[PDB]
RNA sequence: UCUUUUAUUUUUUCUG
């Protein structure tokens, strides 16, 4: 019944949890508030597969 | 008219009446002269600030006027003798718990 | 690891009595009976049992707490009918009411085939 | 007479009745007393010689406890605490051994068939486990493989269902009555109508339904209770409720003696 | 201890008004034309029906403990059906001669209204009120 | 028959044979 | 002490039956952990019986 | 589920049928065609956030693409241009959510409550507890599966290995306690 | 230990089971529950430490809150469903029942009150068997809506020296309230004899509580199929309403709210339609709803649950908002992937159609548990930035106290009221009154 | 166990501030978990699919 | 903060919370084995002489 | 806790005997008030006990799925066919005094599961145990013997309560006492104080 | 709004007024407005009423 | 693990008949409600304490040990 | 004739 995907270090079961995080690749336009000078801002994480 | 305060003068006046047992068809002894030295009396009774000088005495007088105001409207002489039909002991035994009840409710000192 | 003993809810404890009489002050001819290691079965039947005793002006019972098998009841009767002859007479009825009710059941058992 | 007695049906496991001229009092204290204080026999103590079977022994001493055992002379028995002895004895103790070993390559079921009385029992028909299955294996006891032992005593001493269920002689205890509700002593909920949407018990069949014309009888009272004892086995459903009977008759007579010593 | 008023009263009206043991029943005396009376009668154990008569007296009478009849021949006032006690909380006066007697008898209502023939009728504890038809 | 509407009832086989052929922790074994 | 630390019955409380260990005594009194049930208990030594580590013959508070 | 015409006879209809349904009966009870099968036919599409922008997912396999006063209200079929169809809206739900009954007739964060419930939920994780050695272990003495199961436990092994147990219970204040 | 009342000195009573027993009245100022909550005790190590939270901190002398001037504690759950039921007028007990209940009540005076049935039965009334728990002086009087002396419906409430006239007990005269039995009582005889009067209460109630019965099922949300037809209506006709106020939209012919755009406007306006159409359900649910209904009787009693949690339960969830609105376009003029897009449909942005027991739709499950988790986080944001408000306010306010000058000064002297609450008048003391000085015409004022 | 091996863990301070995140998105349809989830300081961060 | 504005505390216990409508307002239910934990240490005195030494 | 949640710890142990119990024989493993049922909303547990007992008469597995066919009218008409009231409600018997409950239970199985939450795990008292070495204080946690902590909230309520005496002997005489040696001109605790 | 103003028979009577809301603070020069009264002139923002109309 | 040999409702004997509702429903091919029936459970306390056992000591023997 | 130990911190998990 038990259906693995877990490591054993040391006898201790662990699980790697899945880390969200922004999609690579993206262009995304935020506003931005009104002290600061920026306005829509455009930002991308741009990475290599 | 609904506003946080002391104590109940309605409902003092119904455990006098309840306790002393008030006929209604029987007319009251009270008088209208003692009606009024009773409230006059009582109002100087009531001490919430006690210091022998002017500034202190204006405070007390300051710091019970609604109090007063509400004494005076409900020990009214038309209520007393009409609304209500307390005897001259009915009449004594409210004042003096009236008296009482202000001197407890008082700040007790040290709260924080 | 400290729940209440199984034994204590019908063994008696050291320096301890099946019964406790006290009279009451509260009113005349009354007095409260304490029980100790029982529970409502004997209480209901005593106390319907003062009940359909004409004699008796109050019978009722309480249990203080469920935690302790113990439980008391009081009974006030008329002046000179002791309520300790009373709870006798409710418990005589009671032994021969049983009692009837055996026979009963013994002997209408057979007539059954099964 | 005192109240009377008519069974409408008998069994061996099953005693369905009526009980009239009976206050409710008595018809509760007879039916607590019955599910609660008839001295009955069980497994009080096991002691496991060995165990390497995949249940924990104290699962299997729970088990042992629960399972039912045979109190016919259970008045003949006497209660351990007031008996005097040695760690065993006849007067107040039943010993029962439990021997299993897996032999066969399939699964070895182990049955309250191969619990074997080693005491002597003097003659009191007492903790013969009991059977009722057609095929008189028993209750399902462990399970073993080829190679799992498990070897045990169990110390049987008379008690009452107050210390644990498993002296309880009685199954499900049926009390009912006045299936029709002319004491109104409950207000059924319903929606559009309480008679449609309310299920007729089966014993409304033996008393006359109420007429809607005449009013409430106030000088009415609960009667004809209509019960329904049912026992697991260890005691047949007679002595049930003969000895629910006796021993409120004994609590009764222990509250007079208490009184009559004061 | 002795009875303080007593008339008849035909029932012009009878109410459940979201209760079914109790009912509120509106009647006015036959003989008395200013009399009026609402009360609420525990139907479950007298039924009542709307222009029915029903004589009503209230007595003061047949600390101190309630008891069983404790006798099968204890004497009483064992002629009415339905009798109540309650307590007295109001004495109201409506068009300088018509009078309302306010009386709670467990929580059961009552009105009694009438004139200066009721003046036997005070504010105590002690208010025994018994029916019959 | 063959070519005959699915139905909601049906989908649950359809269920079974991802869950067969999948599983909970396909995603991290895979 | 010889009662120390030592497996040991009741045999008239309302623990009867209880297997035990002794654990710690104040004079007079016996505590013991019973064998069935998470607790200890307080009990004199002379009314109850005493064990060689290996159950079998039985012996009262005389060793 | 794919959702085109495929049918020259009338509407739209999904692509799977009761022949490919009747298959993957078949592999079940076997132990040929599986979801691999379902994947290159192209029975069933995987879609993801994205992708869900340009598609409009039918909610039923039948209620859609074409009354009992107790049945649920559902908003009939406005649009025609369906291109996909839920295989099951219950399979929205979490482990933890699949174990609740009757999750509409819920108010939400006591759906809530019992997701985070279940996981500290006694039960039988592993069948080798006496195998292994574990820091903290409990096991029920009687495990019980639900009576009010779920098709989804069926998948979930809820039923093989059960988390609490079923109990009598009276919904009533009879001590106050 | 968010406020004063939420720690206090108990009486110690040995009992062999490993939970903390406490009164249940009490959980109130704590705000506690039984479902895991864990609380402290703390032994005082002197005789002078006992003698102050004897005589400072103890339950019956923290009855009265100086928070608002009424009883934080009251009774509560099945004691307060029990006591309505008790209370109604129909309810009447047998002679058993009764002569139990006044040996249960601790300080029963002794005399066996005189029933209401004395002939055809003796029976007493509710009222007269919770008479017996109130001592004798405490006079109460409140009139509800349409209350006379001669209470048709038995609302408000009239007692007199210690004995219920009129009127059912709910929240408003034994729970908390700032005229409430508990305020009179504790006012009058003291907070000792008000503890009497939580316990003796506490008893008898539970006794004709567990000898009476009182539960809930599935039926008592289940309405009748008339009613169900006119809800149904109901919200049909919602929905229509809403469809012709969205084509006036489409078609420009709606006049946008002064101080507020075209879609906020119609937001709003259809926002307040839905709630309209869920609250006018809800009444006719309600009113279908009969006396026997466990949950209208819970309400009624003002125990647990509410007017929209029936309407909810039985008639219509409603309308789900985030952030204040509606449910949003998540992919692009879309709440859902079902949803073909630019449609404000009540579906479409969140209205529920269906009651719990109907059941939602899998889209309105989804709405649903946005809505959770939205209040779930909203909750957990809250919590901690009430608590550093009041850790800031106390540690603000820390040293200000009433010195024997009967003045509020800080720990410098800095006098910051002259007079403590403009009166000298401690805040447990305080109650609601009328000036009738103020109200009047002149020619009332006059006479 | 399962729901730790589905369970997803988002990257942002778990310190208790307004976040959009902490919402369940429209977009979250079918792909996470709408009902499971940790309550208190990790709510709405931390998602199961 | 941590150590001195409040700080740890001896002569005191803390468990699960039960409710017992049989119980008196001002009263509170203890376990037995928290009894036997906390105490509270009295000055012997010769009004309770004699219940000390049955406690010691 | 249920499978909606429902959580809640045993307040009383009742036996069989003393619970009240169905006209079928059958005491109930299990009371909760209710209460809890309309402020929660949880319909779902009522109708799963509904489901539950149809499915126990019946001999089926109940399904419960979010989104089936089946609704509350027709669990209430299987269960009236096997012969129950309609929507699940037993009339049930005092079992303390045989008297019939004037209100009616609504009575059925359905599935709690024990949480990991126990109190024998959660209790705990102090008896001035190990102390910690930097401040010499209680030490932290149940296992080590560990102390509670008069929080900044536990002593402002007590500074609103007013027991002086009892936050001098709660801060001083139980956490933690050490008396120090000054002298008047810089009042500083370097003393040399050789007190034998 | 609704407010209760005195009648010439002495009771408390409830009249129409037109209360002009606003969506911005700037107190100073609105207050000096004519054709308002500037006695009964609110703001829901405090600095800019401790600012000018003073500390009390 | 295996059968509770005591209903925990009311304390029937249900452990004896695990096998025979075994057979009744593989052998006799008939269902739940009726082979339960014909055991002898009539209330559905005892019928939903048979019913709903999850047997794990056939999955806990077939290990190793 | 008493005494007599239970590291620390970084993380995670949930509990109210
Ligand atoms: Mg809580
Ligand atoms: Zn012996
Ligand atoms: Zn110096
Ligand atoms: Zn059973």
């Amino acid at each position: 019944f038990d259906m693995g995907g877990y490591f054993i270090i040391n006898g201790s079961e662990k699980v790697l949890i899945a880390q969200e995080r922004s999609a690579g690749n993206i262009v995304q336009v935020f506003k931005k508030a009104a002290p600061s000078p920026i306005s829509h801002v455009a930002e991308i994480r741009s990475a290599l597969e | 008219a609904n506003w946080p305060l002391p104590v109940n003068i309605r409902r003092i006046i119904q455990n006098a009446q309840q306790t002393f047992h008030i006929d209604h068809t029987k007319p009251s002894d009270l008088t209208i002269k003692d009606i009024v030295l009773g409230v006059k009396d009582l109002q100087e009774n009531l001490l919430v600030l006690r210091g022998k000088n002017e500034i202190i005495q204006n405070a007390q007088r300051d710091a019970v006027t609604l109090f007063c105001c509400l004494l005076r409207s409900r020990l009214a002489t038309r209520r007393v003798l009409q609304e209500y039909r307390l005897t001259k002991q009915a009449f004594d035994w409210v004042l003096s718990n009236i008296e009482a009840q202000f001197l407890r409710s008082v700040v007790h000192p040290g709260e924080m | 690891m400290n729940a209440p003993d199984r034994f204590e809810l019908f063994l008696l404890g050291e320096g301890e009595s099946k019964l406790k009489i006290d009279p009451d002050t509260k009113a005349p001819n009354a007095v409260v009976i304490t029980f100790e290691k029982e529970d409502h079965t004997l209480g209901n039947l005593i106390r319907a049992e003062l009940l359909n005793d004409r004699k008796v002006l109050f019978a009722a019972y309480k249990v203080e707490h469920p935690f302790f098998a113990r439980f008391k009841l009081r009974i006030q009767t008329t002046e000179g009918y002791d309520p300790k002859d009373a709870l006798k007479n409710a418990c005589n009825s009671i032994i021969n009411k049983l009692g009837a009710l055996k026979t009963n059941f013994e002997t209408e058992w057979n007539l059954q085939t099964l | 007479e005192g109240p009377q007695v008519k069974i409408r049906e008998a069994s061996k496991d099953n005693v369905d009745f009526i009980l009239s001229n009976v206050d409710l009092a008595m018809a509760n204290s007879l039916r607590r007393v019955m599910i609660a204080e008839i001295p009955t026999l069980a497994i009080d103590s096991v002691e496991v010689e060995t165990n390497t079977t995949v249940l924990a022994d104290e699962f299997i001493a729970h088990r042992l406890g629960l399972i039912p055992l045979q109190s016919m002379d259970i008045e003949q028995l006497e209660y351990s605490r007031d008996c005097f002895c040695e760690d065993h004895c006849d007067k107040c103790s039943v010993v029962l051994t439990l021997q299993a070993f897996g032999e066969s390559e399939s699964t070895t079921n182990v049955y309250s068939k191969d619990l074997v009385i080693v005491s002597n029992l003097m003659g009191r028909n007492i903790g013969h486990p009991i059977i009722q299955d057609k095929e008189g294996n028993g209750v399902l006891i462990c399970k073993l493989r080829k190679g799992q032992e498990l070897k045990l005593t169990c110390v049987a001493k008379k008690g009452i269902a107050k210390e644990h269920a498993k002296w309880g002689p009685a199954a499900a205890i049926e009390f009912e009555y006045d299936p029709w509700n002319k004491l109104k002593h409950t207000d059924y909920w319903y929606e559009q109508d309480s008679a449609k949407e309310w299920p007729q018990s089966k014993n409304c069949e033996y008393e006359d339904p109420p007429n809607e014309g005449d009013p409430f009888d106030y000088k009415a009272q609960a009667d004809t209770f209509y019960m329904n004892v049912e026992s697991v086995g260890s005691i047949p459903v007679d002595q049930v409720v003969v000895r629910g009977i006796d021993t409120l008759q004994k609590k009764v007579a222990s509250i007079l003696l208490a009184l009559t010593q004061m | 201890s002795n009875t303080l008023f007593d008339d008849i009263f035909q029932v012009s009206e009878v109410d459940p008004g979201r209760y079914n043991k109790v009912c509120r029943i509106e009647a006015a005396s036959t003989t008395q034309d200013q009399c009026k009376l609402t009360l609420d009668i525990n139907v479950e154990l007298f039924p009542v029906a709307a222009q029915d008569s029903l004589t009503v007296t209230i007595a003061s009478s047949l600390t101190r403990s309630w008891r069983p009849p404790q006798a099968g021949d204890r004497s009483l006032a064992d002629d009415y059906d339905y009798v109540m006690y309650g307590t007295a909380y109001k004495f109201e006066e409506v068009s300088k001669d018509l009078i309302a007697v306010y009386y709670s008898f467990g929580g059961l209502l009552m009105r009694l209204e009438g004139n200066y023939r009721n003046l036997n009728n005070l504010k105590q504890e002690n208010a025994y009120l018994l029916i019959r038809r | 028959d063959e070519s005959a509407p699915i139905t909601a009832e049906d989908s649950w086989a359809v269920i079974s044979a991802f869950f067969r052929e999948k599983g909970l922790v396909s995603q991290q074994l895979d | 002490e010889v009662a120390l630390g030592k497996t040991v019955r009741i045999r008239s409380a309302g623990y009867k039956g209880q297997l035990g260990i002794v654990k710690d005594v104040n004079g007079d009194k016996a505590t013991v952990e019973l064998h069935s049930k998470n607790k200890h208990i307080t009990i004199d030594k002379h009314k109850l019986t005493y064990y060689n580590r290996e159950g079998g013959e039985g012996i009262t508070y005389d060793e | 589920f794919i959702v085109e015409d495929d049918e020259s006879l009338g509407h739209k209809e999904l692509k799977v049928r009761k022949g490919h349904i009747a298959k993957l009966m078949a592999t079940e009870y076997q132990d040929e065609y599986t979801w691999s099968s379902l994947l290159n036919e192209g029975l069933v599409e995987y879609i993801d956030a994205e992708e869900e922008e340009s598609i409009l997912i039918a909610m039923q396999p039948e209620d859609l693409e074409p009354v009992d006063p107790a049945k649920r209200i559902r908003v009939s079929h406005h649009a025609t241009t369906f291109t996909h169809c839920e295989i099951h809206p219950s399979m929205i739900l979490g482990v933890a959510a699949s174990i609740i009954p009757f999750p509409d007739h819920n108010q939400s964060p006591r759906n809530t409550y019992q997701s985070a419930m279940g996981k500290q939920a006694m039960g039988v994780f592993l069948t080798n507890y006496n195998v292994r050695m574990d820091t903290m272990a409990n096991i029920l003495y009687y495990p019980q599966k639900p009576l009010g199961t779920t098709r989804a436990m069926e998948y979930l092994k809820f039923r093989e290995l059960p988390a609490g147990q079923n109990a009598i219970v009276a919904i009533a204040c009879y001590s106050g306690y | 230990s968010l406020h004063k009342m939420s720690m206090m000195a108990h009486r110690v009573k040995v009992i062999p089971y490993s939970t903390f027993r406490l009164n249940l009245s009490v959980t109130s100022p704590y705000n506690a529950d039984f479902d895991g909550d864990e609380m402290n005790l703390h032994v005082p190590q002197s005789e002078e430490t006992r003698a102050e939270l004897s005589q400072l901190c103890a339950v019956p002398l923290q009855i009265v809150s100086p928070q608002s001037n009424k009883p934080c504690m009251g009774i509560v759950q099945d004691t307060l469903c029990g006591i309505r039921k008790l209370t109604l007028r129909d309810t009447f007990i047998e002679l058993d029942q009764v002569l139990n209940m006044l040996y249960w009540v601790p300080d029963w005076d002794g005399v066996i009150p005189t029933p209401a049935i004395i002939k055809p039965k003796p029976l007493w009334s509710g009222k007269q068997i919770l008479s017996v728990a109130i001592p004798n002086g405490i006079h109460l009087q409140r009139f509800d809506e349409g209350t006379t002396l001669l209470s048709p419906k038995d609302n408000g409430m009239l007692i007199i020296d210690g004995q219920i006239i009129f009127g059912v007990v709910e929240k408003k005269t034994v729970g908390s309230s700032n005229g409430g039995l508990i305020h009179v009582v504790t006012r009058e005889k003291g907070p000792q004899v008000c503890a009497k009067l939580f316990g003796n209460i506490q008893k008898v109630v539970n006794f004709w509580l567990l000898h009476n019965g009182f539960s809930t099922g599935i039926g008592d949300t289940i309405a009748d199929g008339p009613t169900m037809r006119e809800i149904t209506e109901t919200i049909a006709e919602a929905k229509k309403k809403v469809l012709d106020v969205t084509k006036e939209a489409q078609a420009n012919l709606l006049t946008a709210k002064h101080g507020m755009t075209l879609r906020e406007s119609f937001e709003d306006n259809v926002v307040r339609f839905l709630n309209e159409a869920r609250d006018k359900a809800g009444r006719l649910a309600e009113v279908n709803l009969k006396d026997l209904n466990n949950v209208k009787q819970m309400v009624m009693a003002g125990s647990k649950g509410s007017f929209i949690n029936i309407a909810q339960m039985s008639a219509c969830v409603g309308q789900q908002s985030v952030e204040g609105k509606r449910i949003a376009f998540g992919f692009v003029d879309r709440t859902l992937p079902h949803f073909s897009k630019d449609d404000y449909s009540p579906e479409s942005k969140g209205f529920v159609e269906n009651s719990y027991l109907r059941g939602l739709t899998p889209q309105e499950f989804f709405f649903h548990a946005m809505g959770g988790r939205e209040g779930l986080i909203d909750t957990a944001v809250k919590t901690a930035e009430t608590g550093y408000i009041q850790r800031r306010l106390v540690k603000a306010l820390e040293d200000i106290m009433v010195h024997y000058d009967n003045t509020t000064r800080n720990s410098l002297g800095n006098v910051i009221q002259f007079i403590y609450g403009e009166d000298g008048m401690d805040a447990a003391h305080i109650e609601k009154q009328s000036l009738d000085t103020i109200g009047g015409s002149d020619a009332a004022f006059e006479k | 166990t399962l729901s730790h091996l589905r369970r997803t863990n988002t990257p942002i301070g778990r310190d208790g501030k307004l976040a959009k995140p902490r919402q369940l998105h429209n977009t979250h349809w079918g792909l996470v978990c709408p009902a499971e989830t940790p309550e208190g300081q990790a709510c709405g961060l931390v998602k199961n699919l | 903060r941590g150590n001195l504005m409040g700080k740890r505390v001896d002569f005191s216990a803390r468990t699960v919370i039960s409710g017992d409508p049989n119980l008196e307002l001002d009263q509170v239910g203890v376990p037995k084995s928290i009894a036997k934990t906390l105490t509270y240490p009295e000055v012997v005195t010769p009004y309770n002489i004699d219940r000390l030494t049955q406690l010691v | 806790a249920s499978r909606h949640g429902q959580k809640g710890t045993i307040g009383i142990t009742y036996r069989r005997e003393d619970m009240p119990f169905t006209a079928e024989g059958i005491v109930p493993d299990l009371i909760i008030n209710p209460h809890a049922i309309p402020s929660r909303m949880t319909v779902a547990h009522l109708i799963e006990c509904l489901l539950s007992k149809v499915a126990a008469l019946s001999g089926n597995e109940g399904d419960a799925s979010p989104f089936t066919d089946i609704t509350v009218e027709g669990i209430s008409k299987l269960l009236r066919e096997h012969g129950y009231q309609s929507r699940g409600f037993e009339v049930m018997y005092n079992g303390h005094t045989g008297k019939k409950l004037m209100a009616q239970i609504f009575f059925g199985p359905t599935y709690y599961q024990r949480l990991r939450h126990m109190v024998d795990d959660k209790i705990h008292a102090r008896a001035r145990g190990p102390m910690q070495v930097l401040t010499r204080q209680p030490v932290e946690g149940r296992s080590r013997d560990g102390g509670l902590r008069f929080g900044e909230m536990e002593r402002d309520c007590m500074i609103a309560h007013g027991a002086a005496s009892f936050l001098k002997e709660r801060l001083m005489e139980a956490s933690d006492a050490f008396r120090v040696h000054i002298c008047g001109i810089c009042g500083l605790m370097t003393v040399i104080a050789k007190l034998n | 709004y609704d407010r209760k103003v005195p009648s010439p028979t002495g009771e408390y009577v409830k009249e129409p007024e037109w209360v002009l809301e606003t969506d911005g603070v700037n107190l100073s020069e609105v207050m000096t407005v004519p054709g308002i009264d500037p006695t009964r002139i609110y703001t829901n923002s405090f600095i800019d009423i401790m600012e000018v109309l003073g500390i009390e | 693990m295996i059968v509770p040999v005591r209903c925990f409702s009311c304390g029937k004997v249900v452990g004896d008949k695990w096998e025979s509702y075994l057979n009744l429903l593989q052998e006799d091919e008939l269902d739940e409600g009726t082979a339960l029936s014909r055991l002898g459970l009539k209330r559905y306390c005892c019928r939903r304490m048979i019913l709903t056992h999850v047997d794990l000591i056939e999955k806990f023997l077939r290990y190793n040990p």
